[PDB]
């Protein structure tokens, strides 16, 4: 069909562009900061285990 | 004298620095100091796909 009230190709096209724009500023945050995990999103049992060994 | 040597000693101990410890951690800031610049300057330029999108 040729129509123009809905264009599906646009909305995949949204989202896969989002989920590049996302992974890309998660790199971006790593290396300026110099650490794997930054939050508990990351790893949640690393961070416990590297706080007993920070102790 | 004895007693004065083994003090200062002790002083040492506490109030000097380490220069082995301070100079490593000077170098580690300074690459740091670095890459947070490129990292910035590179974070700077992210609202530009809107002109792509426009």
């Amino acid at each position: 069909a040729i129509t123009v009230n809905t264009n599906v190709t646009s909305l995949k096209a949204q989202k896969n562009l989002n989920t590049s724009a996302s992974d890309l500023a998660t790199s971006m945050e790593r290396l300026s900061s110099g650490l794997r995990i930054n939050s508990a999103k990351d790893d949640a049992a690393g961070l416990a285990i590297s706080n007993r060994l920070n102790s | 004298a004895n007693t004065q040597a083994n003090v200062a000693d002790a002083k040492s101990r506490i109030v000097d620095v380490d220069f082995a410890k301070e100079t490593s951690q000077m170098t580690k800031n300074q690459v740091l100091q670095q890459t947070g610049s490129a990292m910035l300057a590179q974070a700077n330029q992210l609202p530009q796909v809107a002109l792509s999108l426009l």
